[PDB]
C-alpha cells in the first residue's frame, strides 16, 4: 500500500496474509469464515507451497494474537489465464478453523444486486495489505489500509493499456500517490455501510504503483458470488 | 423504497410487491423491527474492539 495509513487494533481483522515456505508474505487474502479464504488465482503462481497467516500486524515481531493455517483444497476460477488477468480469483479451505479474536473476524459476503446498487455506487471502498509502500521498494511490515475512491468505468478503460473485463473494475487515484501495489494482490477490497464491511474486491493488478494517469485494478467480486458460495460448500 | 436510504434497512434491501423487505449477513438475525441486524460474537464486517 501506497500512502494510506496503518491499521490499527482491530481496524482490518478480514485481513489474511498467504506465505512461502520461508514465511514470507506474497500475496493477500480475505477471510470469509472460519474455513476459508478469499485470494486471486494469480498468487497461486507464486509459491510451490504455502500457508495462511491471520492476525498479524507487524511482520518483524511475533506478539501472540498470530496464527497460521495450513490449507486443505485450493479452488481456483479454471477460467483465469495470465494473458488476460481475467476471472482472478480463487478460495482456499483451510485445514484448521480459524479462532475470531482481535484482528481475527471475518468480512461480510453481500447479495449481487444489493452490492452493485449500494456498495459500488459508494464514494470509496477500502484496501488493505502488507505489500510495498512503494514501485520499486520491499514488501511492508505493518499491515496497511487506505481508502480508494471508485473510478467511473470509461474513465478507467481509456486509462488502462489492458483490457478491462466485466470481472474487473477500477478504484484508487488519477494523479494522487496513493495505491495498492505488488504484495497486496489477493488481498481486500471491502465497503464500508453503516459500520459494517463487505468484500467487494480483490486487489488484482495495476501498471506500477501510484503512477500518474493509472488506476488500481480489482476483481469484481459481485460477478463471483455464485461461484464463492458454491466453492465454500462444494 | 430502497431507493430511499436502504429501504431504512441496516444490510440487505429487497423490494417485493412493492414494499420493502430487508434481511441480512450470516451470522446476523433480523430484528423485531423487521429492519435491524442482529449480530448471533465476532460476526462478519465489524471490527473488533475486544
Ligand atoms: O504484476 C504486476 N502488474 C501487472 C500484472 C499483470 C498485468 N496484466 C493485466 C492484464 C493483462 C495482462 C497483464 O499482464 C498488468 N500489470 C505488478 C508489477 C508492477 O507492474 C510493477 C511495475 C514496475 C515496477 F518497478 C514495480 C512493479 F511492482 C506493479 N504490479 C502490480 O500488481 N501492481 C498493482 C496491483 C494491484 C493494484 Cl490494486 C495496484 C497495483
Ligand atoms: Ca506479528
Amino acid at each position: 500500500i501506497v500512502g494510506g495509513q496503518e491499521c490499527k487494533d482491530g481496524e482490518c481483522p478480514w485481513q489474511a496474509l498467504l506465505i512461502n515456505e520461508e514465511n514470507e508474505g506474497f500475496c493477500g487474502g480475505t477471510i470469509l469464515s472460519e474455513f476459508y479464504i478469499l485470494t486471486a488465482a494469480h498468487c497461486l503462481y507464486q509459491a510451490k507451497r504455502f500457508k495462511v497467516r491471520v492476525g498479524d500486524r507487524n511482520t518483524e515481531q511475533e506478539e501472540g494474537g498470530e496464527a497460521v493455517h495450513e490449507v486443505e483444497v485450493v479452488i481456483k476460477h479454471n477460467r483465469f489465464t495470465k494473458e488476460t488477468y481475467d476471472f482472478d480469483i480463487a478460495v482456499l479451505r483451510l485445514k484448521t478453523p480459524i479462532t475470531f479474536r482481535m484482528n481475527v473476524a471475518p468480512a461480510c459476503l453481500p447479495e449481487r444486486d444489493w452490492a452493485e446498487s449500494t456498495l459500488m455506487t459508494q464514494k470509496t471502498g477500502i484496501v488493505s495489505g502488507f505489500g510495498r509502500t512503494h514501485e520499486k521498494g520491499r514488501q511492508s511490515t505493518r499491515l496497511k489500509m487506505l481508502e480508494v475512491p471508485y473510478v467511473d468505468r470509461n474513465s478507467c478503460k481509456l486509462s488502462s493499456s489492458f483490457i478491462i473485463t466485466q470481472n474487473m473494475f477500477c478504484a484508487g487515484y488519477d494523479t494522487k500517490q496513493e495505491d495498492a501495489c505488488q504484495g497486496d494482490s489477493g488481498g481486500p477490497h471491502v465497503t464500508r455501510f453503516k459500520d459494517t464491511y463487505f468484500v467487494t474486491g480483490i486487489v488484482s493488478w495495476g501498471e506500477g504503483c501510484a503512477r500518474k494517469g493509472k488506476y488500481g485494478i480489482y476483481t469484481k467480486v459481485t460477478a463471483f458470488l455464485k461461484w464463492i458460495d458454491r466453492s465454500m460448500k462444494t | 423504497l430502497c431507493s430511499l436510504d436502504n429501504g431504512d434497512c441496516d444490510q440487505f434491501c429487497h423490494e417485493e410487491q412493492n414494499s420493502v423487505v430487508c434481511s441480512c449477513a450470516r451470522g446476523y438475525t433480523l430484528a423485531d423491527n423487521g429492519k435491524a441486524c442482529i449480530p448471533t460474537p465476532y460476526p462478519c464486517g465489524k471490527q473488533t474492539l475486544e
